[PDB]
């Protein structure tokens, strides 16, 4: 049957279409993974259905009960056959599910408030001395 | 401003002098300078003063006994040169606001012949004055 | 704004249940997209194509002195004409 | 086992197996390190803009 593809809502990976209220099917969502899931489908020649995870979480092992949620939890227990999402490749997730080669390389970066250039005052030549 | 050597070459997009995309006002002086540039009041005033000086010179021939007309023409020419100077200063100052018209190190903006026509117009008007 | 380079290296991967028939074909597909440049184009489309965004002293630093000079020239001219008109009258 | 800077490509995946990339890289630009250029003839006008 159609392959169920679990996905998490995150811009610009997947977002909501402008007319998604009237739209139905996989066309309801647009984003990076929407086309990413499309390109793999044509190459592998299969039909896919895009679905959003119920809990809206990426996935993390719960040490108390040993339960997996999110992308990985759906895959291990069989709700979905493939996850098309910005899922980080980690050691804990690799021993549970299969990760392909990375399609996007990232890392920790620094965000700062960019300066708004500079607008010298008209009478800024009087700056060296006080009023 | 019209596109050059581009896909949409020939598209003369109007210059927006009030970039209210971010809804910012900053200080009153910046708004006043932006309004002064947008109306181009000083180059237009220079043109008007040059026209008045020319008409005074033309009317000076008709009224030979009235020497005060020639003085008025000279005053108009000098004021036109001063207004042209103010217009050039305001134009360059407002141009410094946007990175594309500034940062000659990387952008390497170049002044066209139309700008140098106004620069030459100021010199001639002062010479005639 | 973003400054500098990445502190570390990570990646996003396509997740597939262990022991699945879609494991190998998807992995080959991902590399094929990267080799062809489809992934780079998709990143560009959803980040930049759909995006929404010297040493020498400039004239802006000394514009006020020019304004003062021209205002003084105008005031001096006005004074000269006022004096001339008063003398003539 | 091949422990070497071996690029992961499509044709190699179809034939052998690669692990996850232990180092990420791409094409960059090499330029000569800028140095103090000889001053221009008319470099005394530099402090003020044209």
């Amino acid at each position: 049957k159609t392959v169920v593809v679990t996905t998490i809502l995150e811009s610009p990976y997947v977002m909501m279409k402008k007319n998604h209220e009237m739209l139905e099917g996989n066309e309801r969502y647009e984003g990076y993974c929407v086309d990413l899931a499309a390109e793999i489908a044509k190459h592998c020649g299969f039909k896919y259905k895009l679905t959003i995870v119920g809990d809206g979480k990426y996935g993390a092992r719960d040490a108390d009960t040993k339960i997996w949620n999110g992308m990985v939890g759906e895959l291990v227990y069989g709700k979905a056959d493939i996850a098309i999402a910005p899922l980080t490749i980690t050691l804990v997730r690799e021993e549970v599910i299969d990760f392909s080669k990375p399609f996007m390389s990232l890392g920790i970066s620094i965000m700062i408030k960019k300066p708004q250039k500079s607008k010298p005052g008209v009478f800024s030549f009087l700056d060296p001395l006080a009023y | 401003t019209c596109c050059l050597e581009g896909n949409f070459k020939g598209l003369c997009k109007q210059i927006d002098h009030f970039p209210e995309d971010a809804d910012y006002e900053a200080d009153t002086a910046e708004y006043f300078l932006r309004a002064v540039r947008a109306s181009s009041i000083f180059p237009i005033l220079s043109v008007i003063l040059l026209f008045m000086g020319g008409l005074c010179i033309a009317a000076s021939e008709f009224y030979k006994t009235r020497h005060n007309i020639i003085l008025s023409a000279g005053i108009f020419f000098v004021s036109a040169g001063l207004s042209n100077i103010i217009g050039i200063i305001v134009y360059i100052s407002a141009n410094a606001g946007d990175p594309s018209k500034s940062d000659s190190k990387k952008n390497s903006y170049s002044y066209g012949w139309s700008f140098y026509f106004g620069a030459l117009s100021f010199i001639i008007a002062e010479m005639v004055g | 704004m973003k400054v500098g380079g990445n502190l570390d290296s990570k990646g996003y991967d396509i997740a597939t249940p262990k022991g699945s028939s879609l494991g190998t074909p998807v992995n080959l597909a991902v590399l094929k997209l990267s080799e062809q440049g489809v992934l780079d184009k998709l990143k560009n489309k959803w980040w930049y194509d759909k995006g929404e965004c010297t040493s020498a002293l400039s004239l802006s630093n000394v514009a006020g002195v020019f304004y003062i000079l021209v205002g003084g020239l105008g005031l001096a001219m006005l004074v000269a004409l006022i004096e001339f008109c008063y003398k003539s009258r």
